[PDB]
C-alpha cells in the first residue's frame, strides 16, 4: 500500500499534467470562439446600429407620405504550477471576453428594442395604407 | 515533500477560478438566449415592415 | 390607469363594429388597440406582482392579436404570458407555451419553436410530472436542433430523452439514444471529450440481457491506460461487469464506493447502480 | 520514517482528488460554451441579413416621396 | 387438494430456518402434510409444511438455501398441491449425505463425531421429505452445515424422494 | 393546409403573365406569393419529416426568388434547403450549397461564403468521401477567414487542409502548410503552448527526404528542461529521428509505445507513425 501510494498518487500527478492540459485544449475551443464571435458581434452590432439609422429615415419618410521518487513527484508538482499559470491566461482572456460582450449585449438589446418600436409604429401606419 | 501538501492548494485555488468561469459563461447563455427571443423576433416585425413598405412603393411611387 | 377598467374599455373595442360607429372603413385597428390595452393591463398587473392576473391579461392580448392577423408578435405574446404564468402561483404556463409552438411552427421558425419546446418538457416534468409526454417533447424538439445544423442543442435533448428513459425501465431505448448521440459526437473531435460518459451510460443501462452487451460495449470503446478523461468512463465498468458476472454483491458495492472517490456519483448513476446492485442479489437467490 | 510517508500520501491523495474534479468542469464546459456557439451562428447571420431587409424597406419608402 | 397459487415468501425466524420445512399459515394446511411446489412444467420439489402464527393466508414461506435449491423469488406465483407418500417405496433406511460447511465464515478442522450427528438428525428431520440433490442447513452444536442428498435406499431400491422414519440410518 | 395542394397553385401563378393577365406590370408580386406557398409547404413538409420533399420545395421557393430579383433571402433559402438534404436522405445537399455560395460570393458575403464553404468540405469528405476535391475547399475558405482578419478561423481550416494532406500522400505540401500556420501563431501568445503539436506533425511527415528537414525542424523549435508542455512535441522527436537514422525499426515502435504513455496518440498519429516504421523496415532488408 505505501508504494501502492507513492507511485499510484504518482501517476496521478503525470495524470494531473493531461488533465490540467486536456482543459487548455477545452478553454482553446472556447477562446478561439469567444474571440472569432467577439468580431462577428461587432458585425452584428453594426445591424443594431444600421437599422437604427434607416428606421429614423424609414420613419421620416412614412410621416412625408403620410400627409528520486520523492524527487519527480515534486516535480511533477512544479509542471502543474506552470501549467496553472496558464489556467489563469485563458481565466483572464474567457473573462476579459465575457465581461466585454456582456456589456455590448446590453448595447444590442437596447438598441434592437428601440427600433422594434418603431417598427411597430409604422407597421400600423403603413398597414392601413396597403394595397 | 511539502511541495504535495502545499501544491494540493495550488489547484483547489484554479477549482474556483473555473467555478466562476463556468458561471460566467452560463450567465451569457441566457443573455443571449433572451436576446435570441428578442432579436431574431425583432427582425421578425422587419419582414412585416419590408412587405408594408414594399406595398407602400407599388402604390404612391 | 385602472387595471380592471383597461381589462373593461379593451373589450368595448374589442368587436367588430356597426351602425354609425362602423362608418366607412372597418376595424383591423381597434383588435390592435385593445391589445395594446390588455398589454397596459398585464403591466401593472405584473407590478403589484399579481402576476396570476397579468398572465390572464397576456393571454386576452394574445387571442385578440390573432382574430386581426398577425402570428408572429402575438405568439411572443403567448410567450410573456407562459412567462408570467410559470414564474407566477398558477398554472397555465402549459396552455400558452403549447399556443405559442403551435404558432412559431406554422409560420415556420422551429429554431425558437424547439427553443420553447424544451421548456416545455422541462416544465411538464419538473411539475406536472409526465414524462411519457415530455420525452415526446425533448425528442421531437432535438429532432428540429438537429435539422438546424444545431448539433449540440439536439444532443443536449437527447441526453434528457435517454436519461429520463433509463429511469422509467426503457433500459434498452436508451443505450441505443445513447448510440446515435455517441456516434454523432465523433464527427467533432471537439466532442472526443464528453463522448465517454455516454458509454459509462450506455454499458450501465441493462435491460436485462444475458449476454455481454456490456462488455461489448466497453469494448467498442476505444481506450487507453495512460488517458485520463476514459479511466473515468470504462475502466469502473470492466469492474463492475466482473462483479456481475460472479454475483457478488459486495466487489460491485465497494467498487462503486470507490469510484465515487475520484468522480461523484450524480442522482441517475447512484439510481441504477442500485438497481443493478439488486439484480447481483436477485441472481444470487433466483 | 513512516510517519511522514503516511501522512504525505494523505495529503497527497487529498490533493489528487479536488484534482479529478476540476477536470470535471472542462469537459462540461466544452460541451456548454460549443452548445452556444451554435446559438450564436444563427444569431450573426438573423443579423447582418436583417440589415437587408430594413434596407430595402428605407430605400423603397425614400424612392415613394421624390 | 387439487391445487391452489400461493405467493413465496421469506422465512419467519431462523429456528424455522434450521428445519428445512416450508412455513405456512394455520388457515390453509396443517403441520404433519406434505406438499409439491411447482415452478414450472419441468420442475417439480417436495418440502414439508410447518405452520407458524406469522404466516400470510395464501403464501408460503422458504428459507435461503432452499429458495437457492428450488430457484424460488420472495414473490412469485407459485401451484402448492397436496403430496401423499406411499410408505410403501418411499419409507427411508439408508440416506446417503455430502455434508460440508454451509458458511466458508466459520471453517475449522476440529473432529466432528459422526454417531452423535445421525443421532440428532433423526431426533429433528423425522418424518419429513428429502429428495436427492436437495440442499439444506444442519444445526449440530450451534454449527451450521450444508447438507446435499446423495442417495437414498428404502427399507435395496434406490428412490429419487423418501420419508424419514423413526428406524432411519443416516451415513 | 396541403403541402400538394400549395405546390400546384404556387405552379399556377409562377410564370410570367401572358395575354391580358400580364397587361403592362409584370408579375414581380406573383413570383414571390409562389415563393410564399413553396415555403408553406417546405414548411410542412418538414414537420412531417418528408425532408426531401421540405428541401426540394426550398429549392422551388428560391428558384423562383431568384427569378423575381433578390439573391439574398434566396441564397438563405438555398441554405435551409442545404440543411434538409443534408439530415435527409436524397442528395442535393452538394447542390444547394454551391448554388448558395455562388450567391454569398458574388453579392460580397465572403464571411458567410466561407462560413459554408468548409461545411461543403467538411460533407464532401465525411460523405462523399472525395478529400482532393475537400483539401481545394477547405484551402480556398481559409483565405477568406483569413481575409477577415480571423486568423483563428483561418488556421482551422489550414489545419484541416494539411491534416487530411498527409493522409494522402502530400507529406511536404503539410509540413509547409504546417510552417505557415506555424509562423503566423506565434504572434498571438495565446496559441503558444498549442504551438508544439504543429512543430511535432511537421517534424513528423516525411516526403522521403533523405537529408534532415527534421533534425532541421526539431533545432528551430525552442525547448528546455524544466518545461512541461514541451515533452509532448520534440523530445519524443528526436528519439524518433534517432531510430529512424539508424535504420532500427524496434526502437522506433518501443519508444511509439512508450510515449503512448506520457501522451496518449491518436488515429493520426498512429497511421503515420506507421509509414515511417515500414519506411525503416524498407530500409533494412534492402
Amino acid at each position: 500500500r505505501a508504494d501502492q501510494l507513492a507511485d499510484e498518487s504518482l501517476e496521478s500527478t503525470r495524470r494531473m499534467l493531461q488533465l490540467v492540459e486536456e482543459s487548455k485544449d477545452a478553454g482553446i475551443r472556447t477562446l478561439v470562439m469567444l474571440d472569432e464571435q467577439g468580431e462577428q458581434l461587432d458585425r452584428v452590432e453594426e445591424g443594431m446600429n444600421h437599422i437604427n439609422q434607416d428606421m429614423k429615415e424609414a420613419e421620416k419618410n412614412l410621416k412625408d407620405l403620410g400627409k528520486a521518487r520523492e524527487n519527480e513527484m515534486d516535480e511533477n508538482l512544479e509542471q502543474v504550477s506552470g501549467i496553472i499559470g496558464n489556467l489563469r491566461h485563458m481565466a483572464l482572456d474567457m473573462g476579459n471576453e465575457i465581461d466585454t460582450q456582456n456589456r455590448q449585449i446590453d448595447r444590442i438589446m437596447e438598441k434592437a428594442d428601440s427600433n422594434k418600436t418603431r417598427i411597430d409604429e409604422a407597421n400600423q401606419r403603413a398597414t392601413k395604407m396597403l394595397g | 515533500n511539502r511541495r504535495l501538501q502545499q501544491t494540493q492548494a495550488q489547484v483547489d485555488e484554479v477549482v474556483d477560478i473555473m467555478r466562476v468561469n463556468v458561471d460566467k459563461v452560463l450567465e451569457r447563455d441566457q443573455k443571449l438566449s433572451e436576446l435570441d427571443d428578442r432579436a431574431d423576433a425583432l427582425q421578425a416585425g422587419a419582414s412585416q415592415f419590408e412587405t408594408s413598405a414594399a406595398k407602400l412603393k407599388r402604390k404612391y411611387w | 390607469a385602472e387595471a380592471m377598467a383597461l381589462l373593461a374599455e379593451a373589450e368595448r373595442k374589442v368587436k367588430n363594429s356597426q351602425s354609425f360607429f362602423s362608418g366607412l372603413f372597418g376595424g383591423s385597428s381597434k383588435i390592435e388597440e385593445a391589445c395594446e390595452i390588455y398589454a397596459r393591463a398585464a403591466n401593472m398587473f405584473k407590478m403589484a406582482k399579481n402576476w396570476s392576473a397579468a398572465g390572464n391579461a397576456f393571454c386576452q392580448a394574445a387571442q385578440l392579436h390573432l382574430q386581426l392577423q398577425s402570428k408572429h408578435d402575438a405568439a411572443t405574446c403567448f410567450v410573456d404570458a407562459g412567462n408570467a404564468f410559470k414564474k407566477a402561483d398558477p398554472q397555465e404556463a402549459i396552455n400558452c407555451l403549447m399556443r405559442a409552438i403551435e404558432i412559431y411552427t406554422d409560420m415556420g421558425r422551429f429554431t425558437i419553436a424547439a427553443k420553447h419546446h424544451i421548456s416545455i418538457a422541462e416544465i411538464y416534468e419538473t411539475e406536472l410530472v409526465d414524462v411519457e409526454k415530455a420525452i415526446a417533447h425533448y425528442e421531437q424538439s432535438a429532432d428540429y436542433y438537429k435539422g438546424e445544423e444545431s448539433n449540440s442543442s439536439a444532443n443536449k435533448c437527447l441526453l434528457k430523452v435517454a436519461g429520463y428513459a433509463a429511469q422509467l425501465e426503457q433500459y434498452q431505448k436508451a443505450i441505443d439514444i445513447y448510440e446515435q448521440v455517441g456516434t454523432s459526437a465523433m464527427d467533432s473531435p471537439l466532442l472526443k471529450y464528453s463522448a465517454k460518459d455516454y458509454f459509462f451510460k450506455a454499458a450501465l443501462c441493462h435491460f436485462c440481457i444475458d449476454m455481454l452487451n456490456a462488455k461489448l460495449a466497453v469494448q467498442k470503446y476505444e481506450e487507453l491506460f495512460p488517458a485520463f478523461s476514459d479511466s473515468r468512463e470504462c475502466k469502473l465498468m470492466k469492474k463492475l461487469l466482473e462483479a456481475h458476472e460472479e454475483q457478488n454483491v459486495d466487489s460491485y458495492t465497494e467498487s462503486v464506493k470507490e469510484y465515487d472517490s475520484i468522480s461523484r456519483l450524480d442522482q441517475w448513476l447512484t439510481t441504477m447502480l442500485l438497481r443493478i446492485k439488486k439484480t447481483i442479489q436477485g441472481d444470487e437467490e433466483d | 520514517a513512516l510517519s511522514e510517508i503516511e501522512t504525505r500520501h494523505s495529503e497527497i491523495i487529498k490533493l489528487e482528488n479536488s484534482i479529478r474534479e476540476l477536470h470535471d468542469m472542462f469537459m462540461d464546459m466544452a460541451m456548454l460554451v460549443e452548445s452556444q456557439g451554435e446559438m450564436i451562428d444563427r444569431i450573426e447571420y438573423n443579423v447582418e441579413h436583417a440589415v437587408d431587409y430594413v434596407e430595402r424597406a428605407v430605400s423603397d419608402t425614400k424612392k415613394a416621396v421624390k | 387438494m387439487a391445487g391452489r397459487s400461493m405467493q413465496a415468501a421469506r422465512c419467519p425466524t431462523d429456528e424455522l430456518s434450521l428445519s428445512n420445512c416450508a412455513v405456512v399459515s394455520e388457515k390453509d394446511y396443517q403441520s404433519g402434510q406434505h406438499v409439491i411446489v411447482r415452478t414450472s412444467p419441468n420442475h417439480k420439489y417436495i418440502f414439508t409444511l410447518r405452520t407458524h402464527p406469522s404466516v400470510v393466508p395464501g403464501s408460503v414461506a422458504f428459507s435461503l438455501p432452499q429458495r437457492k435449491w428450488a430457484g424460488l423469488s420472495i414473490g412469485q406465483e407459485i401451484e402448492v398441491a397436496l403430496y401423499s407418500f406411499d410408505k410403501a417405496k418411499q419409507c427411508i433406511g439408508t440416506m446417503t449425505i455430502e455434508i460440508d460447511f454451509l458458511q466458508k465464515k466459520n471453517i475449522d478442522s476440529n473432529p466432528y463425531d459422526t454417531d452423535k450427528m445421525a443421532a440428532e438428525f433423526i431426533q429433528q428431520f423425522n418424518n419429513q421429505a428429502f429428495s436427492v440433490g436437495q440442499q439444506l442447513v444442519f444445526s449440530f452444536n450451534d454449527k451450521l452445515f450444508g447438507l446435499l442428498v446423495k442417495d437414498i435406499e428404502a427399507m435395496r431400491q434406490k428412490i429419487e424422494v423418501g420419508l424419514v422414519v423413526g428406524n432411519s440410518q443416516v451415513a
